């Protein structure tokens, strides 16, 4: 889940 | 006492979903109604109109809406999982729990929020710009006719019970933390939070609705009709992933979908 992390991430 | 915490965490939410969230209920409710002072929205009734429209907007018909659909839907999760963000306690958790809160939680809330954008008749989209009917809809060929109309009959349903933007900002921070979600590796304080937001969110509805009972109960029986609407829908993607290879399905949304019900 790359762009799910990322954007929890962020 | 206690309601004085639950009332704050019920402001600290709308203040976090009005930031979020570019259109509410209210202005999507006052567009439809057309009670207000901005310009109409420029329907979208047949193939005609929409090829008018697509000035207004931001490769066969339904496989352009569906990619229209894509790009928005896209949006949403960002508008989500911005808002998840917001919800106290809510990244304190594991970084895998609020993963997989998220990837379930998504649709329920699109569909949530949809049905404030929507009436018997179509949807607004564009952010009020357009307004595209649900006969237009329908009307589309398999399996794009049957894609929306799930929808609409949920929204239907919904939108009678009335809710306002205060009482969804509650209402959908409840089905992102709901701690029965498959593959959760620690759900007691996901249910923790989950109590303080339900307590709020009766406490909400007693305030905000005192003459309508059962609102509350109303409303937890459609949090389970969700699922249903979001595990028939996926069905529908596979459906679409499988009988269409013309299309591609976007990064993220793959992600959300891989391993889904
Ligand atoms: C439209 C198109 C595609 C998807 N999806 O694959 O998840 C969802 C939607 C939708 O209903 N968006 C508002």
């Amino acid at each position: 889940h790359k762009i799910l992390h990322r954007l929890l991430q962020e | 006492p206690e309601s004085a915490d639950l009332r704050a965490l019920a402001k600290h939410l709308y203040d976090s979903y009005i930031k979020s969230f570019p259109l509410t209920k209210a202005k999507a409710r006052a567009i439809l109604t057309g009670k207000t002072t901005d310009k109409s929205p420029f329907v979208i009734y047949d193939m005609n109109s929409l090829m008018m429209g697509e000035d207004k907007i931001k490769k066969e018909v339904a496989i352009r809406i569906f990619q229209g659909c894509q790009f928005r839907s896209v949006e949403a999760v960002q508008e989500i999982t911005e808002y998840a963000k917001s919800i106290p306690g809510f990244v304190n958790l594991d970084l895998n729990d609020q993963v997989t809160l998220l990837k379930y939680g998504v649709h329920e809330i699109i569909y949530t929020m949809l049905a404030s954008l929507m009436n018997k008749d179509g949807v607004l989209i564009s952010e009020g710009q357009g307004f595209m009917t649900r006969e237009f809809l329908k009307s589309l060929r398999k399996p794009f006719g049957d894609f929306m109309e799930p929808k609409f009959e949920f929204a239907v349903k919904f939108n009678a019970l009335e809710l306002d933007d205060s009482d969804l900002a509650i209402f959908i921070a409840v089905i992102i933390l709901s701690g029965d979600r498959p593959g959760l590796l620690n759900v007691k304080p996901i249910e923790d939070i989950q109590d303080n937001l339900l307590q709020a969110l009766e406490l909400q509805l007693k305030l905000n609705h005192p003459e309508s009972s059962q609102l509350f109960a109303k409303l937890l029986q459609k949090m389970t009709d969700l699922r249903q609407i979001v595990t028939e829908h996926v069905q529908l993607l596979q459906v679409i992933k499988k009988t269409e290879t013309d299309m591609s399905l976007h990064p993220l949304l793959q992600e959300i979908y891989k391993d889904l019900y």
